[PDB]
């Protein structure tokens, strides 16, 4: 027997058994008008407030519907959330909870997971030129909990655009032309460059992220 | 069952020996080399031609004429090989790969070997998307003996019939049926505008860019005067513009219509995708050069995305690719000049992301005067909000989402 | 009947038809075939062609007859011999060898020459056919095309050392001291168990003595394919040529050749698995004929191969290393040199398609001729190579000029900046697949020896890569000292370089030096630095647009030029002859003019150095060679100085500032 086991920040999805009792409870609870508020409150009971952030996280967990058309165009059905704020604002706590509650979530830090670490890259294995799936490919149909987004290298954040929008990773390297599928929802937390958000300065100065990434 | 095309993962051990159709991309194709079916030896002592069948990767020659007389009489005839008298066959060890649609969630594509034999050779080229139909035959295990546990078998697919999903441009014959489908298009009237609006119908209001992309697909005329001057004869389009104006989706649409074209993007990955270095092919032991993305996109469209965020080293090669249609390499181990006739389509953002009208266009496009000269058309595609066009786009997109089809009722998007 | 089994070749019919073709071949037949009736000259077409050629071959004593395939095609009765030779080269070629022997014997006997017939009897006469059809490429050769004579052409990347080939082996029974002689039959020399005679019979009686055996010479040449037509997405291939007998060492590395030979496939042995052959055969091409000289390119420099010419004479390879010059062609050369506008005509016949770049076209031609290769017999030498730099605004046709030069020159390598590396040029170490042992190859600079190395996009090239340029740039040699290799390599290569001024467009504000942006050491070495400038001139732009549009009028256009230009074949003849016969020398008046110009020049913008004097000397020498003179005169030195002044636009440059006035920088 082989049992794939779910562990935090691993490719194995965490499915659960739904009894008829559980489905009945879900159906009954969905009838309430305040169902969105009730669910959103339950995401982070420990964290005080941030109710709009919790609602956004819940919507991310639900996700959207990706659309595929006849001509071949693919329309993104995943929503990405970025949190920028002062230190000790419980952003890392929310990221950790998202990692701890999603069916398939992958946790990365700022620069520990480089551009090679994210997406994917050829390993050039001698047994030849195998492809190794990085974080985002392994997080297909899942969430990527990037922490300290601001510390990320510019080069690292260059490679993230295609995964964010087209949801594909194109290798086109060393004679290997491949388009891996990376349909991942990205959530990131990053402090402003000046340590604390500056009301006197415009948000463009504080964020310092490229306009395309925002 | 042979009708249904199967992904590589679905070719289990059950299907061995049957006639199956595998659908996927072709990555590596070997050169055509003579494969021995039956090797013919000549024994001049008894004047007999003896033929030894060969049915493996290897074999062994003979020493004693096994024909009746030399084995029977005291005469022991020496036998010599004859290449012209022996039987050969054109052979090619291709390698098909799984598509992105067929790969399940979280896995990576896996490959299956194809042994193209006979007159079917040279019917498969790298980058092709085909449904090869063949016989899933087993072969004796070829790996390390320690890992062997029982009669392990390596498997391949002996190709029988090849169907191309996207027909090559160089393979067009005006057969009566193609003639009728074509004249029916002519009689539709306004073929230029209909074809322009046809590409990527889900995108609204960007029609001049669609016309430019259609011109890019059609291509000009290469001129080679008697002296030796060669003009490019192909268009190099750029799509500089603000974020969120559907440049990447236009590029992907063009990739869909175009028969050959690589969607090279970003940085770092492109660094080795244009190097074209040298490596040894497993099948023939030939030190074949490997082509990069641009060579694989020969006579195609290079669809370079995120042009501005890509390393200057590759832009240096893009210079020569755009102008001379060839790549000159003089690095260690390689002293050749690759032939890469390509039309480059580039999508990029201006300097400082969103266009700043205050800065001059040249200061904001950021392209050097040499590189910008090679672009036949350089669109601006600036995003300028307006209460009318914004709601037009919003209605178009909402219709596209609510029905998976372009909003225009009367329009007919050509297949 | 009586045909060879497996072939349509019949010895009697083939011999008879080949004899009839040899006796009764008229070049007027070929001219009729090649639609040359308008160009027919029965003053030499009516005479027996191969009969006269064989008479010359007998007189000289050469042992090789270079047979043309289309010659066999033209004569109607021997048309089938063309297909027979193409399909069955081995037997047919042996038959032709026998027929040549018989016909030569008949020719000698009929004319009743007094010398003994047996003295010339013992000599193997080999026929070396060529021009057998079009290239067809090489990747398209199906296995049904094994052992068929084919035409290949491409660069020669590398050549193996001569490898001895045993044909006759010498055994010896040690006890009985009886020498043994066994020939080769399909690559095997049978081992006799007993002795040849009846002295003794033992199981292991004799032992092989390799040194006593007879060995023939075999060299493996690696050629890189350059087909006219290449399928989409195909990288250049590489085929291993195998040569024999006099063809050994005939071809040097970097030579664009046109080789004809027999396609061959051979079983290959598994690694360390004794006597097990892989089913997939390895294909290689034999060699019968090599055509180094081509009329589309200049001839190979005589100076570089002068030492090897004596060794070739010793070998009697009979390869046409250098094209011969016909007498009437020499007269035409003389009359063309007698023309008043020889200089303009030759300049504009270089890159005819380019428009209104006469100063640049000139410099290119003077580079193509080159200065006198003086040989200081006491020690040291001076080479007459001239290097040109083209730093100019974009879209000024510089890359096209480099392409034309690369096509014209005999041994040239095209390179573009970042596609190059320091180890990439010069020489490096690599491992062959076949030998599986380390070998040495040649970079672009070494392969460009005796030619022009068109270096494109100079400025984009790294400062590190450009460092190695100095050595070959000044003293025309490269001396490497790296892991395993310590030697000096003579790279007599004239560098042609194109660059874009920094900013991609010339800045009128900054001086010439700052726009060019090259270090003074590297900048000074360049003999001529051309500041090609694209200025918006309505008349010039109109003329250029009209010319370019007229280029588009018809599908295969003849060039649209007002003035007549020389044929490229005749231009190659002129340039080759001028380079190899004529070695001009300097005069006292030219010496005084050179000194005066050098002094006046050395009076911010780049400061002239002694390299400028050497550039003036070499340019004057080149101009002397162009006019066919054996001495240089003061007007040539003045012309060289004028060219140097015009290349950098010295008139329009500010004297002390170094800035260029745009009003006076206008050209023709
Ligand atoms: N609003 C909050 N409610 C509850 N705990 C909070 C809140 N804000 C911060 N904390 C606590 O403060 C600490 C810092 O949170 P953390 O997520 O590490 O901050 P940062 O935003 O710097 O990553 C945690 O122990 C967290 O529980
Ligand atoms: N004119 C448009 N028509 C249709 N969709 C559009 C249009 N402009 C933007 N979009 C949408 O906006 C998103 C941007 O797509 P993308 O091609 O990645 O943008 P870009 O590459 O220009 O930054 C996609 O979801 C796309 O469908
Ligand atoms: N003066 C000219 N004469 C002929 N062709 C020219 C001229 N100027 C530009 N062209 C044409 O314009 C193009 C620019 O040439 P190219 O060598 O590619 O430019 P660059 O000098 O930037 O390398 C070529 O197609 C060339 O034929
Ligand atoms: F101080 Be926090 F982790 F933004
Ligand atoms: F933000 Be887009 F990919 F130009
Ligand atoms: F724009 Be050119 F290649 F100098
Ligand atoms: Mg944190
Ligand atoms: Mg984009
Ligand atoms: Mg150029
Ligand atoms: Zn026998
Ligand atoms: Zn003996």
């Amino acid at each position: 027997t082989v049992y794939p086991l779910h562990a935090r920040s691993t490719g194995v999805a965490a499915r659960q058994m739904l009894t008829d009792f559980d489905i009945r409870n879900i159906n009954k609870l969905s009838k309430k008008k305040d169902i969105f508020d009730i669910l959103s409150q339950s995401l982070a009971p420990s964290i005080y407030g941030h109710d709009h952030i919790k609602k956004a996280i819940l919507l991310m967990l639900m996700g959207g519907v990706e659309k595929n058309l006849e001509n071949g165009s693919h329309l993104r059905g995943d929503i990405n959330i970025l949190m920028v704020g002062d230190p000790s604002t419980a952003k890392s706590q929310l990221l950790r909870f998202v990692l701890n509650t999603a069916s398939l979530a992958i946790a990365t830090t700022g620069r520990g997971s480089s551009g090679v670490g994210l997406t994917a890259a050829v390993t050039t294995d001698r047994e030849e030129r195998r492809l190794e799936a990085g974080a985002m490919v392994l997080a297909d149909r899942g969430v990527v909990c990037i922490d300290e987004f601001d510390k990320m290298t510019d080069v690292d954040r260059v490679a993230i655009h295609e995964v964010m929008e087209q949801q594909t990773v194109t290798i086109a390297k060393a004679g290997i032309h491949t388009t891996l599928n990376a349909r991942c929802s990205v959530i990131a937390a990053a402090n402003p460059v000046f340590g604390q958000y500056d009301v006197n300065r415009d948000p463009h100065q504080n964020i310092a992220l490229p306009d395309s990434l925002l | 069952i042979s009708s249904k095309p199967l992904s590589v993962r679905q070719i289990k051990g059950d299907f061995l020996g049957q006639l199956i159709t595998v659908r996927g991309i072709i990555t590596r194709v070997s050169d055509v080399k003579p494969a021995v079916e039956v090797i013919a030896y000549t024994c001049d002592q008894c004047g007999y031609e003896v033929f030894q069948e060969v049915n493996s990767r290897t074999f062994t020659p003979l020493s004693e004429c096994t024909s009746e007389e030399c084995s029977q009489n005291q005469t022991k005839g020496q036998l010599f090989m004859s290449t012209r008298a022996s039987k050969f066959s054109a052979f090619q060890e291709c390698k098909i790969q799984e598509l992105s649609q067929q790969v399940p969630v979280g896995h990576i594509p896996r490959s299956l070997n194809i042994h193209v034999n006979g007159t079917l050779v040279r019917s498969l080229s790298p980058g092709d998307i085909v449904d090869v139909t063949g016989i899933f035959l087993p072969a004796p295990y070829t790996g390390f003996k320690a890992l062997k546990a029982g009669l392990l078998t390596e498997t391949y697919l002996e190709a029988q019939f090849v169907r191309q999903h996207k027909k090559k441009f160089a393979s067009f014959s005006l057969t009566s049926d193609v003639e009728e489908r074509v004249m029916e298009l002519i009689t539709s009237g306004d073929v230029y505008n209909r074809l322009a609006k046809s590409i990527a119908p889900e995108i609204y209001g960007n029609l001049d860019v669609k016309k430019a992309l259609l011109l890019l697909l059609v291509g000009g005329v290469d001129k080679r005067v008697g002296d030796g001057m060669k003009i490019r004869g192909d268009i190099n389009v750029c799509l500089m513009g603000d974020p969120g104006v559907a440049k990447s989706q236009l590029l992907k649409a063009i990739c869909k219509i175009s028969p050959r074209g690589v969607y090279t993007t970003g940085k770092g990955s492109s660094g080795v995708g244009l190097t074209a270095a040298v490596m040894k092919d497993p099948v023939t032991d030939e030190m074949i050069l490997e082509g990069g993305a641009l060579v694989l996109a020969d006579n195609g469209i290079c669809c370079i995305d995120e042009f501005d965020k890509m390393d200057e080293s590759d832009r240096t090669a893009i210079h020569e690719v755009m102008e001379q249609q060839t790549i000159s390499i003089s690095k260690a181990g390689i002293n050749t000049t690759l032939n890469a006739r390509t039309s480059i389509l580039a999508a990029a953002n201006p300097l400082y992301g969103r266009y700043n009208p205050r800065l001059s266009p040249l200061d904001n496009i950021n392209l050097p005067a040499a590189l910008l000269s090679r672009f036949d058309i350089l669109f601006l595609m600036l995003d300028i909000p307006s209460r009318d066009d914004d709601e037009k786009l919003a209605e178009h997109v909402t219709y596209v989402h609510m029905h998976n089809k372009q909003p225009d009722l009367d329009f007919t998007p050509v297949e | 009947l009586r045909i060879i089994w497996g072939t349509n070749v019949s010895i009697q019919e083939c011999t008879t038809n080949f004899r009839n073709f040899l006796m009764s071949f008229k070049y007027k037949f070929r001219k009729i075939l090649d639609e040359r009736e308008e160009f027919i000259n029965n003053t030499t077409d009516e005479e027996l062609y191969y009969i006269k050629q064989l008479n010359e071959m007998r007189e000289l004593g050469t042992s090789n007859l270079n047979l043309d395939a289309r010659n066999l095609l033209a004569y109607k009765q021997t048309e089938d011999l063309y297909h027979q030779l193409l399909n069955y080269p081995q037997e047919v070629i042996s038959i032709m060898d026998q027929t040549i022997k018989d016909c030569m014997v008949s020719l000698i006997v009929d004319n009743n020459l007094d010398y003994d017939l047996d003295e010339i009897e013992t000599k193997f006469y080999k026929v070396r056919p060529y021009n057998v059809g079009s290239c067809k490429g090489m990747r398209e050769l199906n296995p049904n095309d094994i052992d068929k004579l084919i035409n290949l052409k491409g660069l020669v990347l590398r050549s193996t050392p001569v490898i001895p080939d045993m044909k006759v082996a010498f055994f010896k029974c040690n006890v009985c001291d009886h020498t043994m002689a066994v020939e080769i039959d399909r690559g095997v020399i049978q081992e006799p168990a007993r002795c040849e005679r009846i002295d003794c019979n033992e199981p292991n009686s004799m032992s092989l003595i390799h040194n006593r055996c007879s060995f023939a010479d075999k060299q493996v040449i690696k050629l890189q394919e350059t087909p006219d037509f290449v399928p989409d997405g195909q990288t250049p291939h590489s085929i291993s040529l195998c040569v024999y007998d006099e063809l050994v060492d005939s071809c040097r590395a970097g030579d664009r050749i046109e080789v004809t030979g027999t396609f061959r496939s051979i079983p290959i042995r598994a690694n360390s698995r004794q006597r097990v052959l892989k089913s997939l055969y390895k294909t290689y091409v034999d060699v019968v004929h090599v055509k180094k000289v081509s009329d589309k390119r200049l001839d190979v420099d005589t100076s570089t191969i002068e030492q090897e010419l004596m060794q070739n004479k010793v070998d009697h390879n009979e390869v046409e290393e250098v094209r011969q010059i016909t007498d009437q062609d020499l007269a035409k050369i003389r009359e063309v040199a007698a023309r008043e506008d020889l200089y303009s005509l030759l300049a504009r016949s270089i890159a005819p398609s380019i428009y209104e770049l006469e100063d640049v076209k000139k410099g290119i031609l003077l580079q193509l001729f080159g200065g006198t290769n003086k040989t200081f017999t006491k020690g040291g030498r001076y080479r007459g190579d001239i290097n040109i730099l083209l730093c100019g605004d974009p879209s000024t046709s510089k890359s096209q000029i480099l392409q034309y030069v690369h096509k014209i020159t005999p041994r040239g390598v095209y390179t573009s900046g970042k596609g190059s590396s320091a180890v990439g040029l010069t020489a490096y170490i690599t491992r062959d697949v076949d030998t599986k042992q380390l070998v040495l190859e040649s970079g672009a600079l070494v392969l460009s020896d005796g030619g022009v190395c068109c270096i494109d996009e100079f400025d984009k090239m790294s400062d590190s890569t450009r460092s190695v340029l100095h050595e070959v740039m000044e003293q025309q040699t490269i001396s490497i000292a790296k892991a395993g290799i310590i030697t000096t390599l003579n790279a007599r290569s004239s560098i042609l370089a194109s660059a874009n001024p920094i900013g991609s467009r010339y800045n009128p504000n900054l001086p010439v030096t700052e726009n060019i942006d090259l270090p003074p050491p590297l900048l000074s070495r360049f003999d001529l630095v051309y500041l090609v400038l694209d200025k918006v001139d309505e008349k010039n732009d109109r003329e250029l647009a009209k010319h370019l549009t007229n280029l588009y009028l018809e599908d295969k256009p003849e060039h649209i030029s007002q003035d007549d230009v020389l044929p490229v074949e005749f231009l190659t003849m002129y340039i080759s002859y001028a380079k190899e016969h004529i070695h001009p020398i300097i005069t006292e008046a030219a010496k005084t003019e050179l000194v005066r110009a050098y002094v006046g020049m050395r009076k911010k913008r780049i400061t002239a150095t002694t390299r400028q004097l050497e550039s003036m000397i070499r340019l004057a020498e080149a101009h002397a060679k162009m006019k066919l003179k054996n001495v240089v005169e003061l007007e040539d030195v003045q012309e060289a100085v004028r060219l140097i002044r015009s290349a950098i636009k010295d008139y329009a440059t500010d004297p002390k500032t170094g800035k260029i006035d745009m009003n006076l920088v206008q050209t023709g």
